[PDB]
């Protein structure tokens, strides 16, 4: 029964574990960073990524696919809503444009699936946050907590037990951060961990202060000295 | 040279239409889904076209959605256009045409999605239809698509009456699940409900799309628990 | 590796050269970077030489000796300096390969020709293989390889050395400090070298050490270097010693496990390595099933005898395939001892800890967890009852406290093919479990209750009925009877003792039975749960073999027609042909369970016809033509004198078919016949017309029933008339209903197949109202499904009954009027009743002579084409009929 | 029989429309007879589920306008977008032109739309026939066509559609002659009477009729007088 | 009453499995039994039928031992073999037998006369041109199987195909 | 019976070892297997005959036309009317109409024929495209002319042609029996002896269609009375 997108599935679970988590007040999306050689600057490259101040993204699967996925999915979230509208897309809206730009390289021959699975999670007015999953299918499904990759099956049954209404962003970070360290395949340091959030705002990284309008971004990246303050509890 | 495109829709879940001598009743069952997955959300069974119909769908709501987004903008269109809300009739052969067109057309692939139109208008009164991927569609007394289907259609046919009220479409839609059920014990948060009834009092079509408290109200009259 | 074992010589410097590369690699680095899902480029280079040294080593045999302290020394630095988990794996394969040289016997030599030896002449481009000369010990004398002292002084100075090393290791770090991610692999590596021991010194190992405790026969003896009698075994101390680490390494696991549970619940991959490490625990005994098949360095014995094999020629092989064949025997003998012991009590605790891993929730620990249980199940006897009575309890555990994930792990468990065909022998405890999954079908969470439901339908389709039958030859035991008419006295005791457990599990299968018809008569809102219900009274009612019939299971089954559902129907008529065709088969088997599987009984109704009479050729051509006063009948398809006549032929009796049947039996049929109301067929009738509204099926099942009805009104059980079947009938031809006319036509069928039992003015009733209703049915108007539904009958009806029964239905088709006329117009009428006609006389293959009537009445020139076709496709059917 | 020295393919090509052809046997019978001054179309009606509304249930024999009908065999599905396709022409035409829509014309046009849905190769057929019928503007000529999913069409004095059609056009061609038709409406009823209940699938719910005469007078004959017109003789 | 139905898949196992052990055992029903063929081949014959060819034929090649004596022989029921072959379109379900029944009596004639034990059994059994076929039975067995591999694929084992030839 | 196959057999646009496109030559023998086609070109006309296929006596008329008007100077004549045939048809129409418009005058029998053959190479917009046809005018540069265009596009004038069943000896006897003396009426009755010996000896109205083109009427398709009498001065002609 099997087809080329069945084969974009088995890319997606041999990649590197990265997970979300949903909790009452934010959301945490999150990801092992695995070097090729220790003469490798880790900086270098973004595991996770802002598509709106207020939506962020994960993979697993192909990097190269995800970066060049990103970079179509950021113009995406430009051309269709920042210039015409005025303003950012719901995380809903974007999943679909995400989710169709999958959906035309499945479709068109002479074309290949792209080799990665995707959680977006962010912040809208109307629907609050949101957690979703976008596969190489072109599909998309709302997920309260979800894995992907190789640790998929341990971490799913780990959030399964983890879970409930209640968590707080900051617990939901200590959650990830257990599911995370169950998994690692290279070291366990704030160097190895990459780790976002969104949750609320944040006006210091609107980078400019006066038009009380604008609030900056809900999306934050830690850095790895934040990482390594919660690794010493963790 | 589209049945494997109604093999789809038998797995899919169970929704039941009966029309009353002064109403119509939709029921459906959400599948029983992973913890994690969220329920919250709009892609649910039934949804609505406008103020005057409702749907139930079974197949895929990314199928669904589609044609329910047609359908809301074709019939927001034609309140615009005539200041009088578009017949249940010209609906379901509208997104009957639409489906038609994309199996016959070898460029597209048949929408793998079946919904139970509910509707009022006064050119027919109450209107309660079905339409499937081959892109026909039949005027019902009671129906049902989806999983059990044949065996809800012959507790249907055997306790269906011609002049029953709302009330007894009601039960009959309740009691026909809690025989069909794939659970042995139904619950409100598998069950979605609908009805299309005559006003408070006065002339005007009352839509409700029950909430979760309403479902339980009625599941604990219809000794369902 | 293969260098090695045809020359020990060249092992000391090959063995020394990679252990000092190895050396300069782990100073060089190399497996200093952690990655748990690759070997690192810098790390292939130490790969190659550890993967090197594991197969030289493999083949090394008595010339590890000269260098066993210095490889010794080796493999604790090993153990010290490198921990990335990829290698772990590999670095422990150096025990397995050091141990498994030293205590293993396998052949050595392989050689096309003997070391340089004997004298075959320089014409051998062939390797003897059809030179006669092949078969020759001085050709075929293999060296072989058979452990020495001083090699098993060695293997067990090695065992115990690795083995307490790693003991002293993880015990000094066993305080739980943290999750390093570190800690976690040298707990994993300390572990894999006790797994690496247990494989490699497997052949040192005893299967029965524990029946030694503090004349047996073996036909598979291998070479063991104890001894082969419990004496010889017992008299070495180096036996004790060998079993001893082994009962050391076994309580290290199970302290290990509370470790790691206390401690590290959630860390799949440390459960995983101590799964693995108990399946080589409770499976390497005497023997060793892991790297047992995977590539090796000696040649395969399936290749070569691909390449060498003839298919009529005697063993066309050089001497290379001979030695691979004698070490194949070898194998085959040490694989072919048994495993099988009664466990130890370490052996029971380390079982009761690999049930809670297979009740574990993480897919990563249970499935690992369940493929070692089975494993387990094989090696220790009775485990499938310490199993059950651990699995039973959690289950109920897991329903009382609402432990959902736990629950479908446990069914799951259930579904496990060995534990699955072990359920349905289960009598003592399938009734503990059909209750606990009764209530498992209430849980709506997940999959649980489509699992239970599941595994309900599997124990009532696949349940194990005891047999008190047994028709065999006494030539299929007599041959063997040994010359003591006296000792065997044990037969006898034997089959009283099979009687009485035969007897107490039958009583198990009829108190669940009686247990379950209690619960579906007083649960009023069990639900639609009830389908495997009455499904278990069905094969249990129906069984036959010394099964009693009860008339609270035909009450309560009929009963359920009070809900509406289709299914249950289906099943509630189904269930109550099943269980009154059980008794009729009692009845005409004169309470003789036996005659149901013996070839010279044939019932009181079935009569045998000479067949061979001077006159019998010719009175079979009267008799099959005697509608007014037939001598017997034969229903189904006629065979003997198709092509000749001669051996005795099987006919029906032309009489009514009386059941003769004791006080338990008329009270069942009594109570199935009160409860046959007109009410009752009413609603059951109108139900199946109903669910028939989409498929439009023609049903046997259905004529079955109606055929039972038949009996029990002609037997006096029933207090409906013949005339209630016929205003049935009646009342459900509508021209526009096919599901509705198919019911009507029905029971027309079961009428014409209830002749059997029905009396002479009954008979004459039945044929007067087929008359009439054949006539208002086809004669004046018939739409295309009501062609349809009586074609079907007419295909099916002469092929399950002889048409002789009735005077008035086969009468009706061959007389019918205008089926040939010329002038008609109406040619689908005419056309229909040709084609009723042919289905007929098609179905009676060889058989209602004198239709020679018909050859005068066909027409060859009709205007319209369908009729046309349908006196061609008549005139086919006749000459057929007469050509035998 | 056609493998000769075991040849295949030595024309190398095929061209294929029958499968739709098939379902236009399947389907209902569709029967149309010319009188003298009238023609008549009559229908069979499938057997209704239990539990259907009929309410809505459209007529089978379907008005294009005023003086012109079409029936069908074959899938309702496709025989819906050949009617709407049908009635908006038969609307643009009447504007456009100013005068209604010429029967051979509106054949031109249904032969039109299922030829292109031949020709274009990423479209199956439609799985229908039609039967056109009535009168040309200011005419009394009675006019009867068919198409077929091939894109064909024809001209016809009677014609039937159908599973058991073949048996109809034998009392057709039994009872019709061209040089003496049925003429007066009460024989052209009759003979379409007869027609259907002879080979019909037929029921308790059974056969739709719809009679066109000139000059626009398009008329289905009560479920009485279908029954009013059932005079026999029998022996 | 009728326990067995060859069409349902658990009962035609059952029936290949006793033909199977039919086969096998064969060899040890008894010649001294003078009446054995001709009383089996007497019920086998007039119990045959369309209705009964498909047990029939299976039982025949199966069960019927290889006996010759004076009066019966096996080779007595060849002419009887050919009217069905002969008779009817080549068909997996009838040729398969045919030539399973041919070939088999073939091989056990040959190797009785290469044994020393054919001075009791297959004497005034002769081994001809075309072995114990006539000139008319080796014609239609040769147009038989170049019809299978040229026209009609009917052959299930070619190995009891090749048997007889 | 035995098989000849080879290893270039159904390859598309491919080459053989020989230099042979085997798809374009099926497709060109596939032109055997149609309806019966004749034309005579004479001094006088060019006649078109067709064999039509038996029909129902209830059928009035039917838009099946074997043979068919492209113009009044040009007529066609097909073995097959699949819908490449409708599209080689319309094809020609709109040449036919869109030369006219362009150069006030009548397009030649050879520009047209050649036009047809064009849309076969182009398939529309080494394939082979549609079915045989024989087309038939009257120009003033090149007089009456009778062309066989091919399914492969490329074509040749002949003086009598017969295409569908009967090839060999249907072409056969044309050749025993054209002069460049044969006036019209001649070339009828041989049109339609030709067609009553490829028919395994039948000739009716029914059976036989005609038509000619000349100068002063064009083309134009002989009503079923103008063939029955023809049919009978044949009968008759025979028999003398």
């Amino acid at each position: 029964k099997l087809g080329q997108i069945d084969y974009a599935l088995t890319a997606v679970k041999q990649g590197v574990t990265s997970l979300g988590i949903k909790a009452t007040n934010g959301v945490v999306i999150a990801t092992e960073k695995k070097s090729s050689s220790p003469l490798a600057m880790s900086e270098t490259l973004s595991k996770v990524s802002l598509l709106t101040p207020d939506i962020g993204a994960v993979y697993s699967g192909m990097g190269p696919d995800y970066r060049v996925l990103v970079d179509k999915s950021r113009k995406v979230a430009h051309t269709s809503y920042k210039r015409i509208y005025g303003e950012y897309p719901p995380t809903k809206l974007l999943v679909s444009e995400v989710a169709k730009i999958m959906q035309e390289a499945t479709q068109s021959g002479g074309v290949r699936p792209f080799g990665v699975s995707l959680l977006i999670a962010g912040h809208d007015e109307f629907n609050g946050f949101s957690l979703y999953q976008v596969d190489p299918s072109g599909s998309y499904f709302p997920w309260k907590a979800t894995a992907i990759g190789k640790g998929s099956v341990a971490a799913k049954t780990f959030l399964e037990k983890r879970w409930n209404d209640e968590l707080e962003l900051e617990d939901a970070i200590h959650i990830a951060l257990l599911t995370l360290k169950e998994s690692v395949e290279g070291e366990f340091n704030g160097d190895t961990i990459e780790l976002a959030i969104i949750g609320d705002e944040n006006p210091d990284l609107l980078g400019y202060t006066g038009i009380p309008t604008d609030k900056g971004p809900r999306f934050r990246k830690l850095t790895s000295q934040e990482i390594n303050d919660r690794l010493e509890a963790l | 040279q589209v049945e494997y495109a109604l093999e789809s829709i038998s797995h899919a879940g169970t929704a039941i239409g009966i029309m009353a001598s002064d109403g119509i009743v939709l029921a459906a069952e959400r599948k029983v889904t992973s913890t994690l997955l969220e329920q919250d959300t709009s892609t649910e069974k039934l949804y609505k076209l406008n103020d005057k119909i409702a749907v139930a769908v079974a197949g895929l709501t990314a199928d669904a959605e589609i044609l329910i987004n047609t359908a809301r903008i074709h019939a927001q269109n034609y309140l615009k256009t005539y200041n009088e809300d578009i017949p249940v009739e010209i609906l379901v052969r509208r997104l009957s045409d639409i489906k038609q067109g994309y199996t016959q057309h070898g460029g597209l692939r048949p929408f793998g999605v079946s919904f139970i139109y509910a509707g009022y208008d006064d050119r027919y009164g109450y209107q309660l239809y079905t339409s499937n991927p081959s892109g026909n569609y039949t005027g019902w007394k009671a129906i049902s698509v989806g999983a059990n289907t044949s065996a809800a259609q012959t507790l249907l046919q055997m306790d269906y009456k011609d002049d029953m009220k709302v009330d007894d479409a009601i039960e009959l839609a309740l009691k026909t699940l809690s025989k069909t059920t794939d659970s042995s014990a139904l619950t409100y948060d598998r069950l979605e409900f609908a009805t299309i009834r005559k006003g408070a009092n006065d002339g005007e079509v009352y839509q409700k799309i029950f909430k979760p408290q309403e479902i339980k109200d009625i599941l604990v009259k219809t000794g369902i628990t | 590796a293969a260098l090695v074992r045809r020359n020990n010589g060249l092992s000391k410097e090959l063995v020394r050269t990679l252990l000092f590369h190895i050396k300069e690699q782990i100073k060089r680095g190399a497996g200093s970077v952690r990655s748990t899902s690759e070997i690192q480029q810098r790390d292939v280079k130490l790969v190659l030489y550890l993967t090197a040294l594991n197969d030289v080593l493999r083949q090394c045999h008595e010339s590890l000796l000269e260098y066993s302290d210095e490889l010794i020394t080796f493999m604790k630095y090993l153990y010290d300096n490198v921990t990335n988990p990829p290698l772990d794996v590999i670095t422990s394969i150096v025990i397995h390969s050091a141990l498994a040289t030293l205590c293993t016997t396998e052949i050595t030599d392989c050689r096309l020709f003997p070391e340089d030896s004997k004298i075959p002449e320089k014409d051998r481009w062939g390797g003897l293989q059809f030179d006669p000369r092949r078969f020759d010990k001085q050709h075929l004398s293999f060296q072989w390889h058979v452990p020495s002292s001083d090699e098993i002084t060695l293997s067990i100075s090695i065992l115990e050395s690795l083995s307490e090393y790693c003991i002293n290791n993880v015990e000094e770090l066993m305080k739980a400090p943290r999750h390093d991610s570190e800690y976690g692999d040298m707990i994993q590596k300390y572990v894999l070298v006790m797994t690496h021991t247990l494989s490699g010194s497997s052949l040192l190992f005893d299967p029965d050490f524990n029946k030694y405790r503090t004349r047996d026969l073996d036909i598979y003896t291998c070479n063991y270097y104890f001894g082969n009698t419990t004496e010889e075994k017992l008299q070495n101390p180096q036996y004790l010693q060998v079993h001893r680490v082994r009962a050391r390494i076994g309580h290290f696991f199970h302290k290990l496990y509370v470790f790691l549970s206390t401690n590290f619940e959630n860390n799949t991959n440390m459960f995983q390595i101590l799964l693995h490490g108990l399946k080589v625990w409770f499976t390497d005994l005497g023997q060793e099933t892991v790297f047992n098949e995977d590539p090796n360095a000696f040649i395969d014995v399936d290749f070569l005898e691909n390449v060498q094999s003839l298919s009529h020629v005697n063993e066309p092989f050089t001497r290379t395939n001979f030695a691979i064949r004698a070490n194949s025997l070898h194998q085959s003998r040490v694989l072919l001892h048994s495993t099988n012991r009664k466990a130890s009590k370490l052996e029971n605790l380390l079982l009761v800890d690999i049930i809670q891993l297979a009740t574990s929730l993480y897919p990563d620990i249970y499935k690992p967890a369940q493929g070692t249980l089975v494993h387990c199940m094989k090696q220790l006897v009775g485990s499938y009852g310490v199993v059950i009575n651990k699995i039973i309890p959690s289950l109920e555990k897991a329903i009382k406290d609402h432990d959902y994930m736990k629950i479908q792990v446990i069914l799951n468990v259930l579904l496990i093919k060995k534990i699955h065909r072990k359920l349905m022998t289960d009598y003592k405890d399938i009734g503990r479990l059909i209750f606990l999954l009764i209530e498992c079908c209430r849980v709506n969470e997940l999959e649980i209750g489509m699992y239970a439901d599941k595994i309900l339908t599997d124990i009532v389709i696949g349940i194990k009925i005891p047999s008190s039958v047994c028709v065999i030859s006494d030539q299929a035991f007599l041959p063997l009877a040994p010359p003591d008419g006296t000792i065997n006295l044990q037969v006898e005791a034997v089959k009283l003792a099979k009687k009485k457990k035969r007897e107490y599990y039958l009583s198990l299968l009829v108190d669940l039975q009686d247990k379950l018809l209690d619960k579906l008569d007083n649960e009023k809102d069990m639900g639609w749960k009830i389908r495997m219900f009455i499904l278990r009274f069905v094969t249990q009612i129906q069984s036959n073999l010394e099964s009693k019939p009860d008339k609270r299971a035909v009450f309560s089954i009929i009963s359920q027609i009070s809900t509406k559902h289709p299914e249950i129907i289906h099943l509630v008529v189904k269930s109550l042909l099943s269980t009154c065709n059980k008794i009729i088969s009692l009845s005409d088997y004169e309470y003789d369970i036996t005659r149901a599987y013996k070839n010279e009984f044939n019932p009181s109704f079935v009569e045998i016809l000479d067949t061979s009479t001077t006159s019998f050729p010719k009175t079979f051509t009267e008799e099959m033509n005697n509608f007014d006063n037939p001598k017997y009948f034969i229903d189904l398809r006629a065979y003997v004198g198709w092509l000749c006549w001669g051996r005795l032929m099987y006919v029906m009796s032309p009489k009514a078919l009386k059941l003769n049947l004791r006080e338990n039996e008329l009270e069942v049929l009594k109570t199935a016949g009160h409860l046959l109301t007109r009410e009752f067929l009413r609603d059951v009738t109108m139900n199946l017309v109903q669910d028939n509204e989409t498929r439009g099926v023609f049903s046997s099942g259905n004529v079955s029933f109606f055929s039972l009805v038949i009996l029990l009104i002609s037997s006096g059980f029933c207090e409906l008339n013949m005339s209630d079947l016929f205003e049935l009938c009646e009342s459900y031809y509508n021209k526009d209903d096919k599901a509705s006319m198919i019911m009507s036509v029905e029971i027309v069928a079961g009428l014409v197949c209830g002749s059997k039992f029905m009396s002479v003015s009954d008979l004459d009733k039945r044929d007067t109202f087929i008359e009439n209703f054949l006539a208002k049915c086809l004669d004046y108007e018939l739409n295309h499904d009501a062609f349809e539904i009586w074609s079907t009958l007419a295909w099916w009806l002469p092929a399950v009954v002889d048409l002789r029964r009735s005077k008035t239905f086969f009468c009706h088709f061959i007389n019918a009027d205008g089926m040939f006329d010329r002038e008609s117009d109406a040619a689908t009428h005419q056309t229909s009743k040709i084609y009723m006609l042919r289905s007929i006389l098609m179905s009676m293959e060889f058989r209602a002579p004198d239709v020679g009537k018909l050859f005068d009445e066909l027409v060859f020139d009709h205007p319209y084409d369908q009729v046309r076709q349908a006196v061609a496709k008549l005139l086919t059917t006749l000459v057929q009929n007469q050509s035998n | 029989y056609d493998r000769a020295l075991s040849i295949f393919s030595p024309d190398g090509h095929i061209f294929q429309v029958e499968y739709a052809l098939e379902a236009v046997k399947r389907g209902t019978c569709a029967v149309g007879v010319k009188g003298k001054n009238c023609v008549v179309l009559g229908c069979e009606r499938r057997s209704t589920l239990k539990l259907q509304d009929t309410r809505i249930t459209p007529s089978k024999v379907s008005k294009i306008d005023s003086h012109v009908v079409l029936s069908f065999s074959g899938l309702n599905a496709d025989s819906r977008i050949l009617i709407e396709k049908a009635r908006v022409e038969a609307q643009s035409h009447r504007l456009t032109l100013e005068d209604p829509v010429t029967v051979e014309y509106l054949t031109r046009y249904v032969a039109g739309v299922q030829q292109r849905y031949t020709q274009s190769g990423g479209v199956r057929p439609f799985g229908v026939s039609t039967l056109i019928a009535g009168f040309d503007p200011r005419d009394d000529e009675p006019k009867l066509y068919q198409t077929e999913p091939s894109g064909i069409y024809s001209s016809w004095s009677a014609q039937t559609i159908g599973r058991n059609s073949k048996t109809v056009r034998e009392f057709l061609e039994k009872n019709y002659d061209r040089k003496e038709p049925p003429a007066t409406v009460e024989e052209c009823v009759k003979l379409t009477v007869r027609s259907l209940l002879e080979v019909v699938q037929t029921g308790a719910k059974n056969i739709e009729i719809t009679v066109v005469k000139p000059d626009s007078d398009i008329v289905a004959l009560s479920s009485e007088e279908i029954n009013q017109y059932v005079t026999q003789i029998e022996q | 009453y009728a326990r067995y139905e060859l069409s349902s898949k658990e009962d035609l196992q059952l029936f290949r499995l006793l033909l199977k052990h039919a086969h096998n055992a064969k060899p040890f029903f008894d010649k001294s039994k003078e009446s054995l063929l001709v009383d089996t081949m007497n019920f086998l014959l007039s119990s045959l039928a369309p209705s009964t060819m498909m047990a029939v034929m299976p039982i025949v090649t199966s069960v019927v031992p290889y006996h010759y004596h004076i009066h019966s022989k096996i080779i007595d029921y060849f002419p009887f073999c050919y009217s069905i072959w002969s008779s009817v379109s080549a068909n997996v379900a009838i040729d398969t037998h045919m030539y399973d029944f041919v070939g088999s009596i073939s091989k056990d004639v040959h190797n009785k006369i290469l044994s020393s034990e054919h001075e009791k059994d297959v004497v005034g059994v002769e081994f001809g041109e075309f072995g114990i076929f006539t000139d008319d039975q080796m014609t239609f067995m040769f147009n038989r199987l170049q019809g299978h591999l040229r026209t009609d694929g009917q052959i299930h084992s070619y190995s009891r195909t090749v048997k007889p030839f | 019976m035995f098989l000849t196959r080879s290893e270039y057999d159904r390859g598309v646009s491919t080459f053989s070892p020989e230099g042979r496109l085997f798809q374009v030559e099926y497709s060109l023998e596939a032109i055997k297997l149609g309806s019966t086609a004749i034309g005579i070109a004479t001094k006088e006309g060019v006649v078109l005959g067709v064999e039509k296929r038996a029909t129902s006596p209830l059928l009035e008329s039917d838009s099946i036309e074997k043979i068919v008007e492209i113009d009044r100077h040009i007529g066609c004549a097909m073995s097959g009317l699949t819908a490449d045939a409708r599209s080689m048809i319309e094809h020609a129409r709109t040449a036919a109409v869109t030369h006219n418009l362009y150069y006030d005058e009548d397009i030649n029998v050879e520009s047209l024929t050649q036009s047809v053959c064009d849309l076969a190479l182009r398939f529309g917009e080494s394939r082979p495209f549609g079915v045989a046809l024989l087309i038939a005018g009257h120009d003033a540069d090149d007089g009456y002319q009778l062309f066989h265009a091919e399914p492969s596009g490329t074509f040749y004038r002949y003086n009598a042609k017969a295409i569908g069943s009967g090839s060999e000896g249907a072409q056969a006897e044309l050749l025993n029996e054209w002069h460049s003396s044969l006036t019209l009426k001649e070339a009828e009755l041989l049109v339609l002896k030709i067609l009553k010996q490829v028919m395994e000896e039948k000739l009716d109205e029914n059976n036989a269609q005609l038509s000619c083109i000349t100068k002063q009427d064009g083309f134009k398709i002989y009503d079923n009375e103008k063939t029955a009498e023809l049919i009978k001065e044949l009968k008759e002609k025979e028999a003398a």
